[PDB]
């Protein structure tokens, strides 16, 4: 989800970016600013809200010892999906 | 004689190579002319042996 | 439990001593 | 002033010193030492190059890890000096040759780039200007190389009217082509009066006539303390040297005297306080080596 | 307590007490404290006019003979007025034993240099020059060792900062590597590490 | 208050050995303009010289002019034995060190620094 | 052009000879030393390319600054680079000759061997594995070969 | 009048005061390699402290790494676990082999024989291979901590150092065909840096610079560490105190790591790898993953560090250099007080001036070769 | 417990003393030692041919940092700071704030690789296996400052080398 300053500049996903007049733009110049152009905010958010059938849900994150520290989230609030604090994985009590 | 197999074994690289044009080539870029199991190439061109 | 361990019989024998093999010809023989 | 120019530190090699230089002719004898002074207070220094990456190499430990950015130029390419200057609050020009090549006449070297770099300049929104002409340049001068650094200073006065310009008389230094000249000579000795200035003087100079804004629109005469005859000066150089590639041009400029101008603002008006040659002809002349001084006038 | 705990060597512990009395003993003129840490290390703590006698002593003493030098250490303690703790770590290869002995300075006071006890000294009490500045008199050539030729200060001093005062580079003008005040594109991150909870209740200091 | 002295009993034979030391190396900066073929001369190393002595002329305690002459002693043996190079004896003059700002005023321009 | 294709060879032949017999003087200050001996070692054998080992440092190439440099050896380090004949090259090896390491916040240590000589390749590792710096003097080769000495000298 | 040559700059500057051929003083000039380590060390956790280790011996990285484990752990009051002690015991004959390949193959090359050099670096990049396999780095492995080693052996490991250990023994007998009986070997070496015992007792020498001249002195024999006690080697002895008997020394220091090395490939025994106290040794990150307490601790040893009591001990292995030690100070926080690293070169190079009086300007290479010298421990 | 090297007395029979002459001038262990040299020449040397060739290394192996990720794109680092609080070099240099989804990310992960002593304490203080030392050792650059790892570089790194490094964890974390 990058997209361009008015200047040519591409934003990073923090939302960085030289000013017009900011002299650091010359370190660019003949060479490029390296962005990563794939923000994970953006791509967090394309995981489908997972339907459980629990009250609290556990997660670390998927293959086990490979993942986060394992988390239980509440899902008593039917207005708010619980999300996880560590890889933004979001589940809905299905009730 | 074993020395006709060492001479036997060179021109064998030699043919398996595809002929003295990939001979060549290989000797060129390489700096080494031995012949091995084709294990893989990837999506660039790099060969795999 | 799956560990990095010597086999069974334990490992074979590792020599660890000089071995000069002592070749050539006498003293007298070289003259 | 933006946040990022705004200058920090105690003036060292990490520090900030808020200026960014674009400097034209930095691989030569003056461009070393500009680079070596800028670099050391923490400037930004953008050193277009039009050789050979190595012949760069010793510009790279004179500042902090990203003060000095490196980038191709052409002289005769406008793009590449827009490129170079769009970013830099002060643009100075040491673009130079003592003698003329096939692709470079002495009005290309001193006439087209130098008005090129200042309109560029100008027309990218650089606040500063310096321009590097000399001393003995005249309309009327008997060499190619003084009548067209005339013009080129004209040109340079006229289209960027708050420029800087400088005079150096003959600049002496470990890398001169002055005493480096004198001492493998081993041309002759005639009425030829002159004031040879250091060249860490010079550096001094046009640093302080980056931070002094009453520098903008001026036009300094860097001389010498001692004004010398040619004749004892050579021996002089013979002297302390231990001893008993050359042109017509550079032989008609040998034999101009640096005229004097008391109406042009000098070194002492920056601030810097001209070294005289006795203190430092030894450590240039030095290298020559397998003294009573000379007579000023 | 048996795997993961370190097992107590009672014999060595009360083999070195023993030891430390008769140190304490015969040269009371300058014995200050014995200790016996529990991991069995014996510690002579000495005034410092007993240098030489007290390693003299146990170097040449047929009871001792704690002929080799293993270490000479300096350890800075800025809250002593005597700030500098000189300590001698010392093996006897007959009794297959280990001493500590430990003195003190502050920075004017010479110490005597011992290498008329142990050669072996001559460049760590040296380096006790270069690094603390604690001077050793009748030393035979004491100077830096380690350190710069023109170094200013004594860096293992805890009130010298980590990064120095200055910093080199190369000059271009000067022709020459050059000495300049320390500029760090990073300063050093200092961090507050210290729990605000007692780890130790057998180490507790007795409150004011 | 009652200390154990290095050399000196007292302030005289301390300033009889500053003075000595002094002496020395007045003998020693032409040997080590001409050898190290330093650019200063004779008279700006002698003021060098007196510069660092007079730098500490404000001590009067006896041990510690006493640690002074045994770091000037130890600075003379690494400058008479070629143990420095050019650098090191060039360090005393802060050649590429930029002048610092002495006033108030120029230092209030600059930065916070008092 | 004509001459334009006669510098162009030129500069490709003097390039491949300069790439193809490229002689290291290599300061062994510290760890790093180790694995360039590593490097010359007969795994990877830097000899087999024209790389000499242990060149006298008045007829070397590449001044590889494998180690910490410290204060006292600073000057040491420019004395040796000036005694070297052009085309020098210099190849930092390992994080303290490359930026101080593990050491940078020390009193008596270089923040990287730039602050002396000018570098050409950093080589990052502490230590960069032998394979590591024989890459590195590949990329050294690499940045030879695209050299335009001649073609800039018939352009100026 | 007499000749004086400044050799200027691992890394020496050498003051001599020559009369001639013969040499009358020897001044080395040291610190080009002094970075401030062990001030280094005072603004670091203990863990954080640990990569210096492998920086000063850096050809005998886990040597270093397990003599300051074992002052840390001294300290801590706790024991590594026993497999954790015999790979400790395991790698650092592997070190041994690493530092003495090292000396005997460079100081044969220093004196002019440049062969064996590239001959036994082939198994030198083998036992490097076995360091990355068991660390991840083949020289500075951080492997051996305060607490045992960090990662267990990897599965094979055992029977490629097996395969190495059973070849080994072959290419010491090539190194000392090509070396022990060669009569310009013999030459350089036999009449060369005779040291007397006493001498070597006094000027604080240690290791074969003490078993040269005839002190039966081994601290993995007298003063044993982590399983030494349990391995059965002999201890070499030199006869006149030089350079040659050294050698040998150094040699069958080799014969007998290799014998080591079986044993500790035979009686290695299965558990854990940390102690498992999890207040000192970081817990496995299943369980860092899935406790509470794991995780507490995990962040608290990797942030903060495990407190140390308050002391002070100095604790000394065998390294192959000699006797390296750490005199360690403990105020009671997560970093060391003050951590003075006492190396064997120091006080060996300290005694070089001695070493080298009335022998020649070509002996004192050879010399500064019998020495094994190098500057990262003697500088710190 | 102990053996004496060098500790034989030679025997002075004429026999003995004939062979010691005999090897004194006749050369003897000098042409022992061409014949071990003359071996060597005969045998395969132990070159591999690099850059075609590489050293064998284990998925252990500490070479260039990298960030990873969760299989959604989720990038793992949750800014907790014990990687620069670990780092012997202080070589990372982290700056952190909640994002637009309120998440725990960080705006500034820095790595100075040429602080770096590639020693791996962060890949294992790392709790959430964001930080890893990966595979790649041959990045050797012509300036010093691309050796200057921002957050933007880290995670191009980790997208450049995922498919290594996670079989390489994959290999490994069973030791972890
Ligand atoms: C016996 C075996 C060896 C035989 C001799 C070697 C075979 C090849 C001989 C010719 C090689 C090419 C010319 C010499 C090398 C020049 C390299 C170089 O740096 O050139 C830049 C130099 C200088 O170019 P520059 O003016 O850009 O200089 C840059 C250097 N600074 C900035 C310091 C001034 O070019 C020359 O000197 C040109 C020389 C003539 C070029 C060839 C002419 C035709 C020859 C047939
Ligand atoms: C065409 C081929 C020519 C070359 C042929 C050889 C090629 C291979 C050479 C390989 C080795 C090269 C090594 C280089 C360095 C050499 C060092 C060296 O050896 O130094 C010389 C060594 C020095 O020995 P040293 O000094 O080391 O031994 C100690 C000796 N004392 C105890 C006395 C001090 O030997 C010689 O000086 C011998 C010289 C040659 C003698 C030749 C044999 C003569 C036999 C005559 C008959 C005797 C019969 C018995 C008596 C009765 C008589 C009637
Ligand atoms: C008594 C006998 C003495 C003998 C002395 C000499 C011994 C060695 C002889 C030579 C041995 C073989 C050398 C081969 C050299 C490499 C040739 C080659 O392939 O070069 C390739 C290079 C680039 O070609 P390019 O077109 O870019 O390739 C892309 C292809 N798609 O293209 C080039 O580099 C351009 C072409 C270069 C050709 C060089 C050939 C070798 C010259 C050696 C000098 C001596 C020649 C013999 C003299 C004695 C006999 C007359
Ligand atoms: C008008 C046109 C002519 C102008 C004047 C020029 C005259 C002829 C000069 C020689 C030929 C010019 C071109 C030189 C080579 C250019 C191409 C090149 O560099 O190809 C590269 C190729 C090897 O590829 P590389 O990149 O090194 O591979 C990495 C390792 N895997 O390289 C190779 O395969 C080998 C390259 C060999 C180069 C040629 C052989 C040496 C030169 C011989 C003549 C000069 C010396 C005379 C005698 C000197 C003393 C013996
Ligand atoms: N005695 C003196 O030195 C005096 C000098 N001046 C003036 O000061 C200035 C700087 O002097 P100085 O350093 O000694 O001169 P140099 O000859 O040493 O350096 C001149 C610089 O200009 C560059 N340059 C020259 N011609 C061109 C061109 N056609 N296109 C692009 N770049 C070019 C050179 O680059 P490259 O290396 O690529 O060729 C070099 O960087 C000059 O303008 C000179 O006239 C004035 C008075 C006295
Ligand atoms: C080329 C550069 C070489 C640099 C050389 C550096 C040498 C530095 C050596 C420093 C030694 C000292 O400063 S010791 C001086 C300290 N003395 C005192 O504090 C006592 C006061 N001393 C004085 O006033 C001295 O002037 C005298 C001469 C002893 C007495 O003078 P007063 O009487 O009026
Ligand atoms: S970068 Fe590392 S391994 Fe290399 S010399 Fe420095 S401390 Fe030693
Ligand atoms: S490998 Fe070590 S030095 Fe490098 S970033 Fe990680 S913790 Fe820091
Ligand atoms: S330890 Fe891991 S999660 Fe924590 S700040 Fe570092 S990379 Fe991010
Ligand atoms: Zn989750």
């Amino acid at each position: 989800g990058v997209r361009t300053s008015p200047t040519g500049e591409k934003v990073t996903h923090t939302g960085q970016v030289y000013d017009d007049e900011d002299y650091r733009r010359v370190r660019f110049v003949g060479r490029q600013k390296e962005v990563n152009e794939n923000f994970a905010i953006d791509l967090i958010a394309e995981q489908p809200v997972s339907q459980v059938g629990s009250r609290v849900i556990s997660c670390d994150g998927g293959g086990g010892a490979l993942g986060h520290p394992r988390v239980y989230i509440n899902l008593d609030k039917e207005t708010k999906t619980g999300t996880c604090g560590y890889c933004g994985l979001q589940f809905r009590q299905q009730h | 004689m074993e020395l006709l197999q060492v001479l036997k074994r060179g021109l064998q690289q030699v043919s398996g190579h595809g002929g003295l044009r990939g001979y060549l080539r290989v000797l060129f870029r390489a700096n080494d002319v031995r012949v091995g199991t084709l294990v893989g190439e990837d999506k660039y061109g790099n060969k795999y042996y | 439990v799956k560990q990095d361990m010597p086999p069974v019989g334990g490992y074979g024998p590792i020599d660890y001593k000089r071995n000069l093999p002592r070749r050539g010809l006498s003293g007298y023989s070289m003259f | 002033l933006h946040h990022a120019v705004i200058p920090h530190g105690k003036g060292g090699r990490s520090s900030v010193s808020g200026i960014v230089a674009t400097v034209f002719g930095a691989t030569g004898f003056l461009g070393r030492y500009l680079v070596n002074h800028l670099g050391r207070m923490g400037s930004q220094v953008i050193v277009p190059y039009r050789c050979e990456p190595y012949d760069t190499m010793h510009l790279r430990p004179m500042g902090d890890l990203g003060q000095i950015i490196f980038m191709d130029w052409n002289g005769r390419d406008k793009d590449s000096i827009r490129r170079a200057v769009e970013h830099s609050n002060v643009v100075i020009n040491l673009v130079g040759r003592e003698w003329e090549t096939k692709n470079f006449d002495f009005e290309d070297v001193f006439v087209k780039i130098p008005q090129a770099i200042a309109q560029v300049s100008k027309e990218a929104g650089v606040e500063k200007f310096i321009h590097i002409s000399h001393l003995n340049a005249d309309i009327k001068s008997s060499s190619k190389y003084l009548r067209n650094k005339a013009v080129g200073e004209k040109e340079v006065r006229e289209t960027f009217p708050e420029a800087t310009i400088i005079k150096p008389a003959d600049i002496f230094g470990r890398e001169d082509r002055f005493l480096n000249y004198f001492a493998n000579i081993r041309s002759l000795g005639k009425k030829t009066v002159k004031q040879p200035v250091y060249i860490v003087d010079v550096t001094k100079g046009i640093i302080n006539a980056i931070k002094d804004p009453d520098a903008r629109g001026k036009t300094f005469a860097f001389v010498g303390p001692n004004r010398y005859l040619l004749f004892d000066l050579v021996q002089y150089v013979f002297a302390v040297a231990h001893r008993p590639w050359t042109t017509r041009d550079k032989v008609e400029r040998i034999h101009t005297t640096d005229r004097t101008l008391p109406h042009l603002p000098g070194l002492e008006d920056l601030g810097v306080q001209a070294t005289p040659l006795e203190l430092k002809a030894i450590e240039v002349l030095r290298r020559h080596r397998t003294v009573q001084p000379a007579k000023t006038v | 307590t048996r795997p993961t705990v370190r097992p107590r060597n009672d014999v060595a512990h009360k083999q070195l007490s023993a030891f430390g009395e008769y140190v304490a003993e015969i040269l009371p003129k300058y014995v200050q404290q014995v200790q016996v840490s529990c991991f069995s290390e014996l510690e002579i703590c000495i005034h410092p006019d007993g240098v030489i006698p007290v390693l003299t002593f146990l170097r040449d003493h047929s009871n001792a003979q704690f002929k080799s030098l293993a270490d000479l250490t300096a350890v800075d303690i800025p809250t002593r007025q005597n700030r500098f703790e000189i300590v001698y770590n010392l093996l006897s290869l007959r009794f297959n034993s280990r001493i500590r002995v430990k003195t003190y300075t502050d920075e004017l006071t010479p110490v005597e240099s011992s290498v008329s006890v142990y050669k072996a000294a001559n460049w760590y009490e040296r380096e006790i020059w270069d690094m603390f500045g604690v001077f050793f008199a009748n030393h035979p050539d004491l100077r830096r060792i380690l350190t710069d030729y023109g170094f200013e200060g004594h860096p293992f001093r805890k009130d010298f900062p980590l990064s120095g005062y200055v910093e080199l580079r190369y000059d271009d003008e000067v022709k020459r590597v050059v000495a300049e005040p320390v500029e760090l594109a990073q300063e050093f991150r200092k961090f507050d590490l210290n729990s605000p909870w007692e780890a130790f209740p057998a180490y507790r200091q007795p409150p004011e | 208050t009652s200390v154990k002295p290095i050399f000196s009993r007292d302030m005289n034979e301390a300033k009889r050995r500053v003075r000595e030391l002094y002496r020395a190396w007045y003998r020693e900066v032409p040997n080590t303009v001409h050898l190290f073929q330093l650019d200063i001369s004779v008279k700006q190393g002698r003021d060098k010289v007196r510069e660092m002595f007079k730098k500490n002329a404000h001590v009067t305690d006896p041990r510690v002019v006493d640690l002074l002459v045994i770091k000037g002693k130890m600075e003379l043996e690494e400058t008479i034995n070629v143990w420095k190079q050019r650098t090191h004896v060039m360090r005393f003059f802060h050649e590429t060190e930029a002048p610092r700002p002495k006033d108030f005023l120029s230092k209030f321009y600059v930065g916070h620094d008092p | 052009s004509r001459g334009e294709y006669v510098v162009a060879k030129l500069d490709d032949l003097i390039n491949w000879a300069r790439r193809s017999s490229l002689w290291p003087m290599t300061f062994g200050l510290a760890c790093c030393a180790v694995e360039m001996m590593h490097m010359a070692a007969p795994r990877y054998d830097m000899d087999r390319f024209g790389v000499v080992f242990r060149a006298s440092p008045r007829q070397s190439d590449v001044m590889i600054v494998a180690g910490t440099l410290t204060n006292k050896m600073a000057p040491a380090l420019r004395k040796v680079y000036d005694q070297m004949p052009e085309p020098r090259y210099v190849v930092s090896m390992g994080s303290c000759a490359n930026g101080g390491g593990y050491y940078h916040y020390s009193y008596s240590v270089v923040r990287g061997c730039d602050r002396i000589v000018p570098v050409d390749i950093y080589v990052p590792g502490c230590p960069p594995t032998a394979e590591a710096l024989l890459y590195g003097i590949l990329q050294l080769q690499k940045k030879i070969k695209r050299e335009k000495r001649l073609r800039i000298w018939y352009r100026r | 009048s007499n000749l004086t040559l400044n050799f200027g700059p691992g890394v020496l500057r050498l003051v001599m005061e020559l009369s001639g051929e013969m040499v009358r003083k020897c001044d080395p000039h040291i610190g080009l390699l002094h970075r401030g380590t062990e001030k280094l060390i005072e603004y670091k956790t203990y863990l954080q402290a640990l990569p210096y280790f492998d920086r000063l011996d850096y050809v005998s990285m886990m040597c270093n790494e397990q003599a300051y484990s074992l002052a840390v752990e001294k300290l801590l009051n706790i024991q590594p676990p026993p497999r954790a002690q015999w790979i400790r015991v395991l790698f650092g004959e592997i070190t041994r082999l690493l530092n003495h390949i090292m000396a005997v193959t460079t100081h044969a090359l220093d004196i002019g024989a440049m062969t064996p050099f590239f001959w036994m670096f082939e198994e030198r990049e083998k036992m490097f291979e076995f360091y990355e396999r068991v660390s991840g780095a083949r020289m500075h492995a951080a492997y051996v901590r305060p607490g045992g080693v960090h990662q267990d052996l990897p599965l094979g490991l055992m029977d490629d150092i097996y395969e190495f250990s059973k070849n080994f023994s072959l290419r010491i007998d090539e190194l000392e065909e090509m070396l022990t009986n060669n009569r310009i070997w013999r030459n350089r070496t036999v009449d060369i840096g005779v040291v007397t015992a006493e001498d070597a007792l006094n000027y604080g020498f240690s290791g074969v610079m003490l078993r040269g001249s005839g002190i039966q002195w081994d601290l993995r024999k007298t003063q044993p560490y982590d399983v030494y006690d349990q391995v059965e080697f002999d201890v070499p002895i030199g006869s006149r105190g030089d350079c040659y008997d050294r050698y040998l020394c150094r040699v069958e220091e080799m014969r007998q790591s290799i014998r080591i090395i079986s044993q500790c490939l035979n009686k290695m025994p299965p558990g854990e790898i940390k102690v498992d106290d999890a207040k000192v040794s970081p817990p496995k990150r299943a369980e860092m993953k899935t406790s509470m307490e794991s995780l507490i601790h995990h962040f608290k040893l990797y942030t903060e560090g495990y407190q140390v009591p308050p002391g002070a001990t100095y604790t000394a292995i065998e390294a192959p250099k000699g006797e390296f030690g750490v005199y360690l100070v403990s105020d009671g926080s997560s970093r060391p007080y003050r951590c003075k690293i006492k190396a064997p070169g120091f006080a060996h190079l300290a005694g070089l001036d001695k070493m080298s009086k009335g022998h020649m300007l070509a002996d004192v290479v050879a010399i500064i070769g019998t020495q094994d010298i190098v500057f990262g421990e003697v500088d710190r | 417990t102990y053996k004496y090297v060098n500790l034989r007395e030679p025997s002075m029979d004429m026999k003995s003393v004939t062979d010691r002459a005999a090897q004194t001038l006749l050369w003897t262990e000098l042409i022992r030692g061409l014949g071990m040299t003359l071996s060597y020449l005969f045998r395969e040397p132990a070159t591999i041919n690099y850059p075609f060739e590489k050293g064998p290394l284990s998925p252990r192996f500490r070479g260039e940092h990298a960030l990873r990720r969760y299989p959604s794109g989720e990038e793992r680092c949750i800014a907790c700071k014990l990687c620069e609080a670990v780092c012997p070099a202080q070589a990372i240099t982290i700056e952190a704030e909640p994002r637009a989804d309120g998440s725990r990310r960080t705006t500034r992960y820095d790595i100075d690789m040429t602080k770096c002593i590639y020693c791996g304490f962060c890949q294992e203080a790392c709790p959430v296996d964001a930080i890893v030392e990966g595979p790649n050792f041959e990045f050797s650059t012509e300036t010093h400052e691309e050796l200057l790892y921002n957050k933007e570089k880290l995670l191009n790194n980790g997208d450049k080398w995922e498919a290594e490094i996670a079989a390489n964890i994959q290999a490994d974390y069973l030791y972890r």
